[PDB]
């Protein structure tokens, strides 16, 4: 059924499983029209689906054009990540295509549900996590790829890195989620302490810096700390 | 007329007879129900009075034979029998009747009650849904499953009922995902109704039979079946204007009939709200909008 905290380990188990967050599908900026009325305008956006055991994301790229002349954006979104995620499913071979798929929101169960219905053994899961993925975005080297994209687009990504050369699976995605979740509560300062020391750098086929097992453990302090400083700013503690 | 006698009442028992009911004490003088109006089928049911437990009845049709009913104390119930001889039957009736051993069917003239709630059921439709081919009426009681129940224990006392499911790629056209979940028109017109029923005439009968069994005698599946029925005329964006105005009416009768203190477990509110208030159909029930807001305003 739901995935929560009581069944976490089975994350990491070698049964094939991808998260899919709609979040960043459909993007919007509001403004006033010349007459004084309020448009928006959509810019290029992204399903994030993504391996939590080995780190393989599944960039799509959502272009703008999708939305031309179509009504009802925020449910043709869910529609539309539902068809790309089932197209994903249908070009892997069966030897890697998932178990289960676990949405972040639950609004994406039925569009899902209704385009795997090819697939009745592959489950369709909602999660109790809270899970940052909206914050994709704020990863440059991803946010640059979907901004200049021109068409729509598929692009691999290892979240991890090389991370899983050294830490578990488990370890890994505790240090993914750490880190999107400072990027989401306050993203200039958590780029701040990623980009603090020139000297680290972050190597042309990554996404993150080149740290070594102790800084990172400086890092995931500073981000730590980053969290509960904005936790007592937001509610004055 | 047609008449249903009855060998003999030796266990306490309500009996049913359409929307009528009477109860009738244990070795009372009973002999059976007369006057009962040709032209529509009926149903005659049945509750233990010292077991509530298994309504039960029978669907019939007094112009497809001679029924009449006869307690198995083996078996615990009221059977329906056929009697094939003509001349017998008619003597066991006539000395029933002139010995005034029988309750007469209570119809009120300006009442039309009855036919609207089975305006479009007929009775080789009922025996297709209830399989037992060597009677020419159909046993149904409160505990019989539906196929489609079964399918997530008894294939012979199922109740096969056509299978509604809006989940299935029966519903859904590969390809038109979104269209066909959101609109049900595709499913409704081409699948269930040019497809399987053939026309609305028997779709509303399987309707209003599964109304019918779930109010008699509380047939949780047949509830199902009646909702499900509902629910995708109303989440279909095209539907003939002939079949929402026959819906209406319809429905009108089945709520207007419906005893009021049974609508906590006969009702299911997110179909009702959904049907009346979001649906497509939403503005074409007015009829049934107006009763069930005057009737049960609670569920909505
Ligand atoms: N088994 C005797 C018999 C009784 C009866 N009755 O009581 O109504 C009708 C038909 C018949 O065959």
């Amino acid at each position: 059924g739901a995935m929560n905290s009581s069944n976490y380990a089975e994350l990491f188990n070698n049964d094939i499983k991808l998260f899919v967050d709609d979040t960043n599908v459909y993007r919007v900026t509001v403004h006033k029209t010349f007459e004084g009325n309020v448009a928006t305008k959509a810019i290029n956006g992204c399903i994030f689906t993504l391996n939590p055991k080995t780190g393989h994301l599944f960039l799509k790229i959502i272009h703008t054009s999708v939305w031309a002349g179509q009504k009802r954006l925020s449910q043709l979104a869910k529609w539309k990540t539902a068809e790309e995620v089932s197209a994903l499913v249908r070009s892997l071979p069966k030897e890697e295509q998932p178990k289960q798929i676990i949405v972040t929101r639950k609004a994406m169960l039925d569009p899902l549900e209704v385009h795997m219905l090819d697939f009745p053994n592959i489950a369709i899961r909602p999660t109790e996590l809270r899970l940052p993925f909206s914050a994709a975005m704020s990863i440059d080297k991803l946010s640059d790829v979907v901004m200049k994209a021109t068409e729509p687009q598929m692009v691999l990504f290892n979240i991890y890195d090389d991370w899983l050369d050294r830490i578990s699976s488990y370890t890994a995605f505790s240090r993914l989620t750490l880190l999107l979740r400072a990027l989401k509560t306050n993203e200039e300062s958590a780029k701040m302490i990623l980009l603090s020391d020139p000297t680290i750098t972050i190597k042309s086929y990554h996404l993150w810096p080149s740290f070594t097992d102790e800084q990172w453990i400086t890092i995931e302090s500073q981000m730590r700390d980053l969290i509960l400083t904005e936790y007592g700013r937001k509610y004055n503690v | 007329m047609n008449t249903v006698p009855f060998t003999s009442a030796p266990i306490e028992v309500t009996i049913g007879i359409d929307q009528y009911s009477f109860n009738v004490k244990e070795n009372q003088p009973f002999h059976g129900i007369k006057d009962i109006p040709i032209g529509h089928v009926h149903v005659i049911h049945f509750q233990h009075a010292d077991n509530s437990s298994m309504r039960y009845g029978y669907w019939f049709d007094c112009r497809m034979g001679n029924f009449y009913i006869q307690y198995d104390p083996k078996d615990g119930l009221y059977k329906m029998m056929e009697e094939r001889d003509g001349a017998k039957f008619e003597n066991i009736v006539h000395n029933f009747k002139e010995r005034q051993m029988m309750v007469s069917y209570p119809k009120i003239d300006e009442d039309d009650t009855w036919y609207n709630l089975t305006e479009f059921v007929q009775m080789d439709k009922i025996r297709k849904i209830v399989r037992k081919d060597e009677n020419q009426f159909s046993y149904v009681d409160s505990s019989m499953t539906t196929v489609q129940e079964n399918e997530l224990s008894d294939p012979a006392h199922s109740l096969n009922y056509t299978v509604i499911n809006f989940k299935s790629r029966e519903a859904i056209r590969p390809g038109h995902e979104m269209e066909d979940f959101l609109d049900k028109s595709y499913y409704l017109n081409t699948v269930m109704l040019q497809g399987i029923f053939k026309n609305s005439s028997n779709y509303f009968g399987e309707l209003q039979f599964a109304f019918l069994n779930a109010m008699f005698f509380g047939n949780y599946g047949s509830s199902l079946q009646w909702h499900a029925m509902i629910e995708l005329i109303c989440s279909s964006a095209t539907v003939p204007k002939h079949m929402l105005d026959k819906l209406d009416e319809i429905l009108y009768y089945q709520i207007k009939t419906l005893p009021e203190q049974y609508s906590d477990i006969l009702l299911n509110e997110r179909v009702w709200n959904i049907c009346l208030y979001s649906s497509f159909q939403k503005n074409s029930l007015h009829n049934t909008e107006k009763i069930m807001e005057n009737k049960y305003p609670e569920l909505l």
